């Protein structure tokens, strides 16, 4: 499903434990993917479900919770 | 040429080998003694020849070690 | 004294500083090559956007 | 002249895909690397930026 897909894919692209991957788990601080840790999540995000996201509304995007909201 | 000590072992083997300090050492460490820095004579002997003795000993199957804090002793293998 | 601790030394060194020169040279290698190819996407990316 | 763009701007867009692909597949095999050099062994010793 969409909603452990994003986990597939977060966790896979960061290295984190899954059970570290929360819905309110933020990237940079809870996760610690930075800049280009962020950019290669975002363009794994981007592949798995064949998408394209602007810019802005894909920088947006800091947190589980607001990564599937963007994605679902 | 021949009758030449190289012919059969090293020069400074040989050397180590005939010293008068070997015959005491040698009975000593094959007893388990430990040989640390006070002990002079013994130490920089051990020193001197370091390789030809552990080179020597391991004729025996027998490991000639020096710890980290400059102590030599003996360690046997399975064989 | 010194004949030990010098002798001490130079292994250490010599060990560490070519260990690290065999490993480091080729992790920087495989980041290189990552950083690259992402850059390149990243004005693909940009280009194409515009 | 903006039809014969479309064309050159489809071209960057399947160069593109190609890399996003590529780039993400090196992402998945660094990533073990990151989680066994925990050690501290690369914040200094092995990510030498010289």
């Amino acid at each position: 499903t969409i909603e452990e897909r994003v986990k597939k894919i977060i966790g896979e692209q960061l290295g984190v434990k899954q059970e570290e991957v929360t819905n309110n788990a933020s990237f940079v601080e809870d996760l610690g993917a930075d800049s280009l840790d962020t950019v290669e999540l975002v363009m794994a995000l981007e592949e798995e479900f064949d998408t394209e996201i602007p810019d802005e509304e894909a920088e947006k995007i800091t947190t589980v919770q607001a990564a599937i909201d963007y994605i679902n | 040429s021949s009758t030449h000590i190289e012919q059969f072992m090293p020069v400074k083997l040989a050397q180590a080998l005939a010293n008068s300090l070997f015959p005491e050492l040698d009975s000593q460490l094959r007893a388990g003694r430990h040989i640390g820095i006070d002990d002079l004579d013994n130490h920089a002997f051990l020193m001197d020849f370091q390789e030809q003795l552990e080179e020597f000993y391991a004729r025996y199957n027998v490991e000639l070690i020096r710890a980290p804090e400059g102590f030599f002793y003996l360690r046997p293998r399975s064989t | 004294a010194i004949r030990v601790t010098q002798s001490d030394r130079d292994l250490f060194k010599h060990l560490i500083t070519e260990a690290t020169s065999y490993v480091s040279a080729d992790y920087m290698r495989h980041a290189n090559e990552r950083r690259t190819h992402l850059d390149e996407a990243l004005a693909l990316r940009g280009e194409l956007f515009g | 002249e903006m039809e014969n763009v479309q064309k050159k701007l489809r071209k960057l867009e399947r160069d593109y895909y190609q890399i996003r692909e590529q780039v993400v597949s090196a992402k998945a095999g660094w990533c073990a690397v990151m989680r066994m050099v925990k050690d501290n062994g690369v914040e200094r010793r092995l990510h030498r930026r010289e």
